[PDB]
Parts: C-alpha cells; sequence; structure tokens
C-alpha cells in the first residue's frame, strides 16, 4: 500500500509538464509517497568514491567556472572586480608569507 | 524533569537510496546522506532543535511563546496539518533492522547526558542564576521594569566562569556542552574559536568605579558553590578589612535562600556548603596571604577581587597558584578612571592576546567618547537635577558647558580636547605593524621591481626649528605595490651659504646609495621638488641635483607651469592633488600595499631611531610632516598622473 | 510521557524532508558537471526527482504561505530556499539535458548548466521604501543581504509594514539564487573581509586590550556567513574503493585493478621565481621547499588522473569527458596563483596548506618565535607571570662612487642586522599575531567554503517583526466594539482638554531612567533582541548593537543617548491634532527618523504623566513586535497601548481584551492617530470601574 512514483510512472518518453499534469496535478492523484531516486552515476562514483572526494571536485569545478565566466560589451560587473581583487590579495599574501619565514631563519 | 519532547521522538523510518558506505546518522532524525554533514544550513538546524530540549523553560527568555521556543521550533497549524498527510516510504526490512538500532543508539548519548548529575549541576547552576536574577539580586526566597539586567562585563565574567567550570567538571562531554551553553547564553552562530576563548585561564578584568563590581560576585559565588560539588573558590582581596564584607554578603544570601544547616562558616576563614550525600564544596579564603592556600587541590577559580594595587607580599601565593594545573585566576580589578591606567596590569596589553578586557567609556583618543556613549549605563547619568536656570541652548553647547569629563569626573586635562571636532586615526594599527615588520629584500628580488624610481623632496629652508626638516622619499613599484627605498629627514646647518646645495647633496647621496644597492635595475629616476615654500629655492635644489647627478638611468624632473606663465619650472606645486594622493595612500597602506625595503637607506635617520619606525610615528598623526608628505607624494607620482620629462 | 505533540513529530518529518532535498540538490550540482552521455543515463531518475519535488510543493505551498505571514523560523526558511532551488535547478538541468541528444555537443552543455553565457544572475533591487524617502539598494553579494536586513531592522519605525514585507520577497528571490544551494558558495558572492552581525558580538564579548571595537573589526574574516567544511581526502582513494563498487559483480573488478596497477607502474612550478624572493639563493630556501611540495602534489594529481582514465576505460569502455576534462585545456594555461586557488581534484585544499606550512616551518627556524605559534596560550601566561613579577618589586664631501658606495654599503650592513635583531629579540607579540592572521586569511581562501547559517536566521528575525506588526494591524480590526477615532467630528475638545491637563505637570525627574529605558526599548528593532534573553542586558546595549552594526555616524549617537536626558511643554509635545505619526513634511532617512524619535518620546512622556495624574489607568506601553505565538495560532495580546509604528493608524489601545488573552467579542479597542485622544478614551473606560 501507499505506492511510490517510480512504480506509478513506468513510462519515460514524454515531457515533464505532461507527467506533472497527468500524475501529480490531477485531483484524483493519491500522492502518498516521497522517495528521491539516487541520481549519482556509477561512472562518477568509481572515480570519486567519497563524499569528501565528491565535494572537493564539486568545489574545484565551481571555482573554475566562476573564473571562466568572468575572464555586448558590458564588462561592468562587481563580481569580476571582486574576484580580481581576491586573487590579487591572495597572491600578495602568499608572497609575504614565504619571504617572512625565509627571513626568520 | 524529563526535559522537552525533542529527545523522545519515534523512529520515522522514511527511506534512503544511498549506499550504507555513505549514509550518516543525524541525532533526532533518521539516517541521511553524508552530504548533509558538510552543509551547515542543515547540520546547524537539526542539531539546535535537539539541544533546545535540554534548555529549561526558565532560560528560553522572557517572551518566547507559552509552550516552546517559538523562534526556533514553531510550525503554523496549517503547515502541521499539511505535513501530517505527508507520508514517506517504508524502509526495507533487512534495512530497517539496523537503521532503528543506529537511530536509537546515536540518541542514547543525549538521554544519557540529561541524567548525569555532572551535567545536572551545570543546568541547575545556570537555571538558578537566571531565575534568581529575574528579580534583581536581593534577599528573595527562590521559590516599568521588573527584571534585572547583566551589563556586558557582568556577562563576560559569568561566561568565563561557566565555560571553564563546564570544561573542568565535564570532560567526557566537551561537545554536547559547548552547543548547550551556546543556547543557554543566547549566543549561537558563534564559531568554536570565540567560544573556546572562554576555556582559557587567567583572564583579567578592568572595571570602572562601581558598575556593580562587588554586587555581582557574591551571587556568582553563592550559586557556584551550592550547585557544583568539589570546588574550592579562592577569594583574595586587598587589606582583609574589605574581605569580611564579602563574608557577610555571601553568607547572608547563602543562608537566606538556603538552609543554615548546610552553611558551614568560620569567621575570617573558609566557608563551606554541604550536600545531603557526603559532599562538600568550599570557598576557602586565600585572603590570609600566609598559609592554607599554598597547597592547591581543587581551587580552579582564585577570584582575586582588586588587583589594581596588588596586596603587599601576596604575589607569591598568586604566582604559585598560577602553577596549579587547573586554575583560572579571574583577576578582577577596578580602575575608576581616577587613574585611568592601572599600569601594574594595563601594561599587559603590550605583549599578550585575549588576556585582559577593559570596561572603558572613553577611547584612547578622548575625543570619540561618543564611540562608547550608547553603552554607558543609564543609572549612572545623574546631574545637578537642573538643565539650566534660564537658557535656550542646544545639547552641543550644553554638553560643552556641562562636559566635566562627560561622566561628572575630573579626567586628565590636555591631550585630546573636550570638543571632539571629528578627530580620528586613519591608518590601522595592524597595517602599521606589518609595515614595520615585513620588509621585502629588494637587493635580492630585483626582478619584482619596476624600472623607475620616484623621488619627492619636501624642503624646509630654515634652521633651529623642529618643523625645519626637509623630507625626502625614493620609492618604486614592487609587483603592483609600492616600496620605499630611502628616507631622509634633513636639518639645515644654521646660516649655511648654500642651503639648496646642502639639500641637493643630501638627496643625491640617498639616490646613489639606492642605485648602488640595485645596480642596473633602474632606467629612469623621476624627481619632484616641492616648490610651495619657495619656487626659486626649489629650482635651485633641482639644478644642484641635476648637476651632481651628472656624475645608465636617465634623470627627469617634474615640471610645473605656474598660473599665468608659459615657463616649465622643475618644481612641483602641491595643491589639488593632495587629497587624492592621501586618500589613495591610506587605502593602499591599510590593505598591505605599501612597504619598506629591508635595505632601506637613510643617512639622516640612523643613529637615534629606525627610519621605518620614525616614518610610522609621523604617519600615525594622520586624521612635522615633511617625511610623511614626501612619502605619500612620491608614491602618488609612482601611481598615475600627467607625464614628467627630461 | 508517551504523547508527543504534533508540532514535534512534524518538525522531525520536515527535517527528514530537508535532508532528502539537500541530498537531491547535491546530486543536481553533481550532474551539472558529469559527461552528458552519462547524465542522459540518469535522465529518468532526474525526471522522477523533479516530479517528486514538484509534487512536494502544492502541499507545503499553503502551509509555508500561512507560515511566511506568521512568525517565520530558521527551519521553514531554509526549507523554502531549498525547495525553490531544487524546483529551479532540477528543471533547468533537465532542459539542458534534453537540449542535448539533439545538438550532441559537450562544450556547449557545460556553458548552459555551469552558466558560462549568463548575464550574471546575481543582481537585485530592494527599494526599501521608508517614510519620507524611498531609498533603494542593490543586493550583489552575501554580506549585502546582511547589510540590508540590518538596515531594514534599524529603519523599522520608519518603514511601512506592507512596504517592507514586499521588499523582503525581493530579498528571498535573491537568496534562493545565492544561498539557495546551502551546500557550496560561488567565489563571486563571498567577501570574507566584510564582518557579519554575529562577529561583532564576538569582539564585544571576547577580550579586548584597549583597542576599541571600531579598530578590531577591521582585522576580521567573520567566518560565519561562509564556513570551511574541513574536507579531508586520502591518498589512494581510487584503489581502496575499486574492489568494492556498486555493480561489477563479474571478475572485471579484478582486471580493472590489474589495469590500475599497470597504469600506475607505467602546477606551473616554473613561475615561482618571478615572485618576491629574499635572502641567500644558494642552498635550501622556502621557495625551494614550496616548489618541491607543489611538484609532489602535481605528481599525485597526475597519477590519480591517469589511473582514473585507465579505470574508466577498462570498466565501462569509454573515457568520459567530465567538466574538468572537457575544459581541461583551460587548466593548462593557468598561472601559479590562478591554479593554486582552484585545483587539486585528486588532493585536498588542505594538502596545499600542508605543503605551504611544511615549507615555511623546518627545524632550522628558531628556538623562540616557534613555540608561540604552537601554543599561543603559554606565551600570554608567561607574559602575565613576567608582568606580575615586575610589578611585585662631516666635511670632505666625495663625488665619486668609491666613497658613497662604501658608506651606503656600511649603512645597509648595519640596518640589515638591525631589523633582523628586531624580528628575533623584540617584536614577538607582533609576529605571533601577523603570522596567525596571514595563515587564517590563507586557509579561508584555499579551503572549500560551503555556506553559513547567518542569512536564513537574520532574515527570519527581521521578517518576524513586520509579520507580527501587520498581523496585529489586521487582527484588531475584527474585534468587539471598536472606537476608531481617526475621524474627528468632536474629538478636538477631548484632545485639547487632555493635552492641557497633562502639560500642567512636570516630568518628575526621579523617573527619567524609567523613561530612557522604555525609549531605548521602543526605538530598538526586532533583530538584535538582547533584552528579553534569560541573561538580559540593558536596552541601551541592545540598541548599541542594532545601531553600531549598521554604521551610524557618531554625531547621531549623542542625539540618541541624550534624547530624554533633558525633559516644560517644549520638546515634550510634537504631534499636531491628528498628525501623530505623519511624515508629510520630512524627507530623507535620518531627519525622517528624528521625527519618529520625537513621536516616541512624546508618547512615552504623555503615558508617564497620565499614569501620574490619573492614577486609575496603568497604561502598559507595549509593542506588537513582541508576543511570539504559542503552540498554534494563538497570540494573546495583553491590554495596554500599542505603538504599531503604522502611519495609517498608529496608536491602538486595548483597554479590556479578554480573561485569557485573545482578541474577540469582549475586546473593546480604540484606534487613533493622536496620543492625547487615546488617553482620553482610555480614561473614559478605565475610570468608572
Ligand atoms: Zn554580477
Ligand atoms: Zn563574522
Amino acid at each position: 500500500t501507499l505506492r511510490d512514483t517510480i512504480p506509478d510512472c513506468a513510462l519515460r518518453s514524454q515531457t515533464l509538464e505532461s507527467l506533472d499534469a497527468r500524475y501529480v496535478s490531477r485531483d484524483g492523484a493519491h500522492d502518498a509517497a516521497v522517495w528521491f531516486e539516487d541520481m549519482t552515476p556509477a561512472e562518477l562514483e568509481v572515480v570519486f568514491p567519497t563524499t569528501d572526494a565528491k565535494l572537493n571536485y564539486l568545489s574545484r569545478t565551481q571555482r573554475l567556472a566562476s573564473l571562466l565566466t568572468y575572464a555586448t560589451p558590458d564588462t561592468a560587473c562587481v563580481h569580476g572586480e571582486l574576484l580580481a581583487r581576491k586573487r590579487e590579495r591572495f597572491a600578495a599574501v602568499i608572497n609575504r608569507f614565504l619571504d617572512l619565514h625565509q627571513i626568520l631563519r | 524533569t524529563m526535559g522537552g519532547d525533542a529527545l523522545r521522538v519515534p523512529f520515522l523510518d522514511f527511506a534512503t537510496a544511498t549506499p550504507k558506505r555513505h549514509q550518516t546518522v543525524v541525532p533526532g532524525v533518521g539516517t541521511l546522506h553524508d552530504c548533509c554533514e558538510h552543509s551547515p544550513l542543515f547540520s546547524a538546524v537539526a542539531r539546535r532543535l535537539l539541544f533546545n530540549s535540554l534548555v529549561p523553560a526558565q532560560l528560553k527568555g522572557r517572551d518566547f511563546g507559552g509552550d516552546h521556543t517559538a523562534k526556533l521550533e514553531f510550525l503554523a497549524p496549517e503547515l502541521v496539518r499539511a505535513v501530517a498527510r505527508l507520508r514517506f516510504k517504508e524502509c526495507a526490512p533487512a534495512d530497517v533492522v539496523p537503521q532503528r538500532n543506529a537511530y536509537y543508539s546515536v540518541l542514547n548519548t543525549f538521554q544519557a547526558l540529561h541524567r548525569s548529575e555532572a551535567f545536572r549541576q551545570l543546568v541547575h547552576f545556570v537555571r538558578d542564576f537566571a531565575q534568581l536574577l529575574k528579580t534583581s539580586f536581593r534577599a528573595s526566597s527562590l521559590t516599568g521594569r521588573t527584571y534585572g539586567t547583566l551589563e556586558l562585563f557582568q556577562k563576560m565574567i559569568l561566561m568565563h566562569a561557566t565555560y571553564f567550570l563546564a570544561a573542568v567538571l565535564l570532560g567526557d562531554h566537551a561537545e554536547q556542552v559547548n552547543t548547550f551553553l551556546r543556547l543557554v547564553f543566547e549566543i549561537p552562530l558563534f564559531s568554536d574559536a570565540a567560544v573556546r576563548h572562554f576555556r582559557q585561564r587567567a583572564t583579567v578584568f578592568l572595571v570602572p568605579r562601581r558598575h556593580g563590581k562587588t554586587w555581582f560576585l557574591v551571587p556568582l559565588i553563592a550559586l557556584s558553590l551550592a550547585s557544583f560539588r568539589g570546588i574550592k573558590i579562592g577569594y583574595t582581596a586587598h587589606i582583609r578589612k574589605a574581605t569580611e564584607p564579602v563574608f557577610e554578603e555571601i553568607d547572608a544570601c547563602l543562608r537566606g535562600w538556603f538552609g543554615s544547616a548546610r552553611v558551614d562558616h568560620v569567621k575570617g576563614e573558609t566557608i563551606s556548603f554541604s550536600f545531603p550525600d557526603g559532599s562538600r564544596s568550599t570557598i576557602v579564603f586565600a585572603s590570609s596571604h600566609n598559609t592554607n592556600g599554598i597547597r592547591g587541590q581543587d581551587f580552579n577559580l582564585l577570584f582575586v577581587d582588586e588587583a589594581n594595587f596588588i596586596r603587599p607580599d601576596a604575589v607569591q601565593t598568586i604566582m604559585g597558584f598560577l602553577n596549579q594545573a587547573n586554575c583560572k585566576i579571574i583577576f578582577v580589578s577596578s580602575t575608576n578612571t581616577g587613574k585611568a591606567s592601572t599600569s601594574f596590569l594595563y601594561n599587559l596589553r603590550g605583549a599578550a592576546d585575549e588576556l585582559l578586557n577593559v570596561v572603558t567609556y572613553i577611547c584612547d583618543d578622548h575625543m570619540p567618547r561618543v564611540v562608547t556613549h550608547t553603552n554607558a549605563t543609564a543609572c549612572s547619568c545623574y546631574i545637578l537635577n537642573k538643565p539650566v536656570f534660564i537658557t535656550m541652548d542646544g545639547a552641543v553647547r550644553r554638553t560643552a558647558d556641562l562636559f566635566l569629563a562627560d561622566s561628572f569626573m575630573q579626567e586628565i586635562i590636555g591631550g585630546q580636547a573636550r570638543e571632539t571636532g571629528d578627530d580620528r586615526p586613519v591608518l590601522t594599527k595592524s597595517a602599521g605593524e606589518r609595515f614595520l615588520l615585513y620588509r621585502p629584500s629588494t637587493t635580492t628580488n630585483s626582478g619584482l621591481m619596476a624600472p623607475d624610481l620616484y623621488v619627492y623632496v619636501d624642503p624646509a629652508f630654515t634652521a633651529n626649528t623642529r618643523a625645519s626638516g626637509t623630507g625626502v622619499a625614493v620609492v618604486g613599484r614592487y609587483r603592483d605595490d609600492y616600496i620605499i627605498f630611502a628616507l631622509e629627514h634633513f636639518f639645515l646647518r644654521a646660516l649655511t651659504g648654500s642651503a639648496p646645495a646642502d639639500i641637493a647633496r643630501c638627496v643625491v647621496h640617498s639616490l646613489t646609495q639606492v642605485l648602488a644597492l640595485h645596480p642596473g635595475a633602474f632606467r629612469g629616476v623621476r624627481v619632484a621638488v616641492e616648490g610651495n615654500s619657495s619656487q626659486d629655492s626649489a629650482v635651485a635644489i633641482a639644478t644642484h641635483v641635476h648637476t651632481e647627478m651628472h656624475r645608465g638611468p636617465e634623470l627627469l624632473f617634474y615640471h610645473c607651469e605656474p598660473p599665468g606663465s608659459a615657463v616649465l619650472y622643475p618644481f612641483f606645486l602641491l595643491n589639488k592633488q593632495k587629497t587624492p594622493a592621501f586618500e589613495h595612500f591610506i587605502k593602499k597602506f591599510n590593505s598591505g600595499g605599501v612597504m619598506a625595503s629591508q635595505e632601506i637607506v637613510s643617512a639622516t635617520v640612523r643613529l637615534q631611531t629606525d627610519p621605518v619606525e620614525y616614518l610610522l610615528e609621523q604617519l600615525n598623526n594622520l586624521t612635522s610632516d615633511d617625511l610623511m608628505v614626501a612619502v605619500i607624494m612620491a608614491i602618488y607620482l609612482a601611481a598615475q598622473a600627467g607625464p614628467p620629462h627630461t | 510521557a508517551a504523547p508527543v505533540s504534533e508540532p514535534t513529530v512534524a518538525r522531525q518529518k520536515l527535517l527528514a524532508l530537508l535532508g532528502q532535498v539537500q541530498t537531491y540538490v547535491f546530486q543536481i550540482e553533481l550532474l551539472r558537471r558529469c559527461d552528458p552521455h552519462i547524465g542522459r543515463g540518469k535522465l529518468p531518475q532526474l525526471k522522477l526527482n523533479a516530479l517528486q519535488v514538484r509534487a512536494l510543493r502544492r502541499r507545503l505551498r499553503p502551509g509555508l504561505e500561512a507560515q511566511a505571514g506568521a512568525f517565520l523560523t530558521p527551519l521553514s526558511v531554509t526549507l523554502e530556499l531549498l525547495l525553490e532551488y531544487a524546483w529551479r535547478e532540477g528543471e533547468r538541468l533537465l532542459g539542458s539535458l534534453e537540449t542535448f541528444a539533439t545538438a550532441g555537443d559537450v562544450a556547449a552543455f557545460f556553458t548552459e548548466t555551469m552558466g558560462l553565457a549568463r548575464p550574471c544572475p546575481y543582481h537585485q533591487r530592494v527599494r526599501l521604501d521608508t517614510y519620507g524617502g524611498t531609498v533603494h539598494m542593490e543586493l550583489c553579494f552575501l554580506h549585502d543581504v546582511e547589510n540590508f536586513l540590518k538596515q531594514l531592522n534599524y529603519c523599522h519605525l520608519i518603514t511601512p509594514s506592507r512596504g517592507a514585507t514586499a521588499a523582503l520577497e525581493r530579498v528571498r528571490e535573491f537568496m534562493v539564487g545565492a544561498v539557495g544551494s546551502g551546500l557550496i558558495v560561488p567565489p563571486e558572492l563571498s567577501d570574507p573581509s566584510h564582518p557579519c552581525a554575529v562577529c561583532f558580538e564576538e569582539l564585544c564579548v571576547t577580550a579586548n586590550q584597549g583597542a576599541t571595537i571600531a579598530s578590531r573589526l577591521a582585522d576580521r574574516i567573520c567566518n560565519h556567513v561562509t564556513q570551511q567544511a574541513q574536507v579531508r581526502l586520502d591518498a589512494n582513494e581510487l584503489r581502496r574503493y575499486l574492489p568494492h563498487a556498486a555493480g561489477l559483480s563479474d571478475a572485471d573488478r579484478a582486471r580493472a585493478l590489474s589495469v590500475l596497477d599497470h597504469a600506475l607502474a607505467r602546477y606551473a612550478i616554473s613561475e615561482l621565481q618571478f615572485w618576491l624572493a629574499s635572502g641567500d639563493r644558494a642552498g635550501q630556501t622556502t621557495m625551494d621547499a614550496f616548489a618541491s611540495n607543489l611538484t609532489a602534489l602535481a605528481r599525485r594529481e597526475l597519477q590519480q588522473e591517469t589511473a582514473a582514465v585507465a579505470v574508466e576505460l577498462a570498466l565501462f569502455g569509454r573515457r568520459a569527458e567530465h567538466f574538468d576534462r572537457a575544459f581541461g585545456s583551460h587548466l593548462a594555461a593557468l598561472d601559479m596563483v590562478d591554479a593554486l586557488i582552484i585545483g587539486g581534484q585528486a588532493t585536498s585544499p588542505d594538502d596545499q596548506i600542508e605543503a605551504l606550512i611544511r615549507a615555511c616551518y623546518d627545524h632550522h627556524l628558531t628556538t623562540p618565535l616557534l613555540r608561540r605559534l604552537v601554543s599561543p596560550e603559554q606565551c600570554d601566561e608567561e607574559a602575565l607571570r613576567r608582568v606580575l613579577a615586575r610589578m611585585g618589586a662631516g666635511g670632505q664631501g666625495p663625488e665619486t662612487w668609491g666613497d658613497i658606495a662604501t658608506q651606503a654599503a656600511a649603512d645597509v650592513r648595519e640596518r640589515r642586522r638591525l631589523y633582523a635583531d628586531r624580528l628575533t629579540k623584540r617584536s614577538l607579540a607582533s609576529l605571533g599575531r601577523c603570522v596567525r592572521e596571514q595563515r587564517g586569511e590563507l586557509e579561508k581562501m584555499l579551503r572549500v567554503s560551503v555556506h553559513g547559517e547567518v542569512l536564513p536566521a537574520t532574515f527570519a528575525a527581521v521578517a518576524n517583526g513586520f509579520a507580527a506588526r501587520a498581523r496585529f494591524c489586521a487582527l484588531t480590526a475584527g474585534a468587539g466594539t471598536v472606537i476608531d477615532n481617526r475621524s474627528a467630528p468632536g474629538v478636538f475638545d477631548a484632545h485639547r482638554f487632555m493635552r492641557a491637563s497633562l502639560l500642567r505637570h512636570q516630568v518628575d525627574p526621579a523617573l527619567l531612567p524609567s523613561i530612557t529605558h522604555r525609549f531605548f526599548e521602543l526605538v530598538n528593532g526586532p533583530l538584535f533582541d538582547h533584552s528579553t534573553h534569560s541573561f538580559a542586558q540593558p536596552p541601551n546595549t541592545a540598541l548599541y548593537y542594532s545601531v553600531e552594526n549598521v554604521g551610524l555616524l557618531p554625531h547621531l549617537k549623542e542625539e540618541l543617548a541624550r534624547f530624554i536626558m533633558g525633559a516644560s511643554g517644549a520638546d515634550w509635545a510634537v504631534s499636531e491634532f491628528q498628525r501623530f505619526y505623519c511624515f508629510d513634511g520630512i524627507s530623507g532617512i535620518t531627519p525622517t527618523q528624528r521625527a519618529a524619535w520625537r513621536y516616541i518620546r512624546e508618547l512615552i512622556i504623555a503615558t508617564t504623566l497620565f499614569a501620574s495624574v490619573y492614577r486609575c489607568g496603568e497604561l502598559e506601553l507595549r509593542r506588537p513586535d513582541c508576543s511570539r505565538p504559542t503552540s498554534e495560532g494563538r497570540y494573546r495580546y495583553p491590554p495596554g497601548v500599542y505603538l504599531t509604528y503604522d502611519s495609517d493608524c498608529p496608536l491602538v489601545a486595548i483597554v479590556e481584551s479578554a480573561p485569557d488573552g485573545c482578541i474577540g467579542p469582549r475586546s473593546v479597542v480604540v484606534y487613533d492617530r493622536d496620543v492625547f485622544s487615546i488617553l482620553y478614551s482610555v480614561l473614559q473606560h478605565l475610570a468608572p470601574r
């Protein structure tokens, strides 16, 4: 009793809105289940087999994407300037963090 | 007695599609994916709604909802009736067998903290403190403003005491107790660093005249004794004529809202509270300063009352207590602004961190007293009880006439005036310290330098005056920052016949040294001689610099076409560009973008003081300035403007 | 003890649903980077999950709608954000996947999902819309939501109700996009330099050695609107989990391991020199150690990459092109810093901090200046011991090089040793702070930052005040006998009579503290409470917090602290006949707030003098922003005279409400603008009893 949506649909040649109107938006829809399918692909678990490893990659690619979009002619975005300032300050901070410990010796 | 309803919930075995290799168990909820632990937006909501059950009802607040902490756990009736008809899946049998075990076992370590008397001691201490301060500290029985208020330091002291006593009496629960004391002090969202700060020992307090200094420590002790079991709070003081009042005010309430049978009292010495099962905790008074306090067993507090003028020959027992392994010498004090600097303790701020805290109402600069104005208590605001006899004056002129150190006191006259006049510092102390300490070695990182030197000379053409110094700076670009290669603060010999050449010889000597230290680095040196003082004298300096340098890098001068003239003179006129130059400098300096060369050159500032240290003393006057002006302007020139030439 | 309340099991059900939805958003953020040919395999799963999220609303929709209008809580705010971000990004990614298998190109799939061709959808317009002047701000960053919610909190006595709960729906529309993920924060909208509202209380509560907070607040990373998540990643993570995979029930789990071992047996480090370098070059240096560590890290990364490629080839047959490979050409032409910030999908962002610390800290550093970092508490303890022990008891000017060069060489020979002896003998307390600050500023930039619990808490704390005010405005309209007095056919007489009868007495200067407290209690906002805690604080402190966070000019704090310090009829009565809360002839933000402080002072002093003259009334001067709801749909507004801050009908006098608290048929209430007419109507009721 109280079946899920995956035993309900059984057909996947359609658009999302049709299925919405046919299974979840009908007045007679019993809607008596909540079960989120596992969407991670095995072709990705076999290489990143750890939530920490799946999060480090998910953050590295996020940083890459945020670098690529900010690097017709508007160019007047505060986020590009913020990323530039952050990169410059990070470079200048690591600069005075290796030399400072070179001096202390 | 059983607490709230958040630690008794049933299983709610919804479902999971994640492999057991990933799933984690959050207490109070089922078993969810591992990604729900690196997301604080969930692991900070699912954990706060748990400890919001251990918190008693006398600690939620004063208007928090009748039955629950509405600000954390409240669902509208419509939403409750809507999520009621929401039904998850049902866990598979082979998966529900271990899931229920994991769930009911990860929750047992909470229904086990709610029972241990070691934690019940802390809960009782905090709840009694709250319920007994509700009506301000008085002779109540413990059975329009009507609720008492702890000022800021009266709360910092309570936190310093409670967090340490919890970390000491509860070591096996150093995680379930931090995130409970957070909820009990209404201090969540607080990183573990700024809470572990309260775990440290020997945190000195400097308090103004009265501020309920003594009125607060006696209830603190009375509740920290009759709640915990196995601590001996040492309470030293000044001359022991002041400690007997503490005796009486502790034992009056300690016997007032409790039974006298458990109140053990000997005159002039220790006081002891006994518990109905062979337990006793005392407040043994180290005020004798002779014996009975050298051997330490469970002191852990050492409530030193007044460390302003330390008691004679009583520092030996204190320093011996500092050797005890679990002692947190609270070190209360009272600088009543009658001296404003208990330099016996105030010198601690020199080399230390997170040690002492001052409850001050006037800053270092006595002009921005309005910084801490809305914080000064309203009870201590009494005046002559008459604004004016007959006068119509605004609050500004009134407070000017009625200044009296802004607190009816007789604070130090001089220095920072009474009318603030929008006076503030400009360069942060932190950037200043880094300017002093981190100095790139330019002679060995020459590849990082731009091939142009910029020099500014800000001349003074008098002698035998303190403002008669000539400032010289030679700077350049280092990466995208600015670095100082040389500094001079030069003082004319009196009645020389050649002041411009003396100044020129000074700057040429500086340049030469900079050039020799970095051979082949520079293609150009650009020189600006400020001409505000004397155009002719500035021109003469440029001419001598020009000639002397003629004995490679090309030498250029900034030129100026004075108003109404077609002539280009080799001087610089400082006017409209001052404000932009200063503004840019301040921003660059504060962000770490201006520095001094490790091998910075100075002939004139070498024997008495470090040149960078000397420059920084001038710079800290931003709100004799020849050096500061030369440095700021040399940098502005290295920055961007109109072209200077040959 | 068996019966547990429904709003307790409902909260657990909502927490479980929040966990499921957070997991789903994680899977979504993963599929936005996997190869499309593999993502298309999970097309039915993604479609089913989007269907489930759609069906999850339309049930929580009316519940969360009735919640947003009555006392939001930090649970149903993050729940709304996540159920919106899922319903958004799931459908967006599904559209981007169904666009695939039609064009069949990958480099244009990672420009749709990862958003490389968008017009930067991180901008918004707030238009606070106060009284007198409608100031408008734009929400670009994460701290720009804190600095707007604190502004709307401070300017709450000046802002209409439905003009604020319509500028909060414009903040939530941005938060759904920025903090809606709740799992990772894009580097664009995160400025850790700007301090938050809870790291201002840190400095107020922790120890300050002089150094007023205005100067301590500028050396902070604020660590609360974004966190660090402390991700750790082992070395041989691929070889560990290879003999244990989801499918692979065949012996292919052995041939895959064989190919892994066979391929294992089978950063632009050349750019460090252009950085600033000090000291001697011959021999070991910090730069050399850093280069060696980075070379080791790059070698581990390359080995992991080739092993992953070989394993995917041997197991499934096709080498997949994920985001880090389809755009792998842009990971080659990367500078040292641009590839140090990002990078290390094999290593961890903590391994780079390890490679830096192992380079800056060797056995040759020093005896001192090394123990203060490993124990910054023993240093201050020793300093305290030391303090206690000390307090217990010419001519011949040369032109050529041979002389000026020699004198400059001597001067630099002295000065290079001068500061070198400064950094070692003195300046230990300054170095122990500079290094522990640069290290924090580094770890905050390199570690994986996720999200902080601040925004969905302060948003709720701010919105609850306006929700409660709009709720009290409309809950009293439906009551028993209403005596609405905003129409004045015969009220001038009773207003002037009471104003004259009250202006005849002095303010009783023995009551000025009890008036200053009730002034700082009305003026303060709903966010910074600090006065209804169990360990309460004086209302002046709860106001200092709320007024110092939003940077207020110092020349206005005296106008606030010294407002009722002076209290004749001048500066006493400011309201006209019916224009009590009217800001018609005032524009701006500060001169529009002075006019509100004046009305609040007039109300407080008039109520005090009315309690003093006509002793019959009690006149508990209350505020509707308090009285949070109990277990369900009950608010129990007690009797008193509420300010309500609404320029439409400000003063609401609840003289006799009910013996249980609610507002029903025995709840005669008096609406009015003016204060003295309110007091007259209260007198006409409370006196003949
Ligand atoms: Zn943008
Ligand atoms: Zn912060």
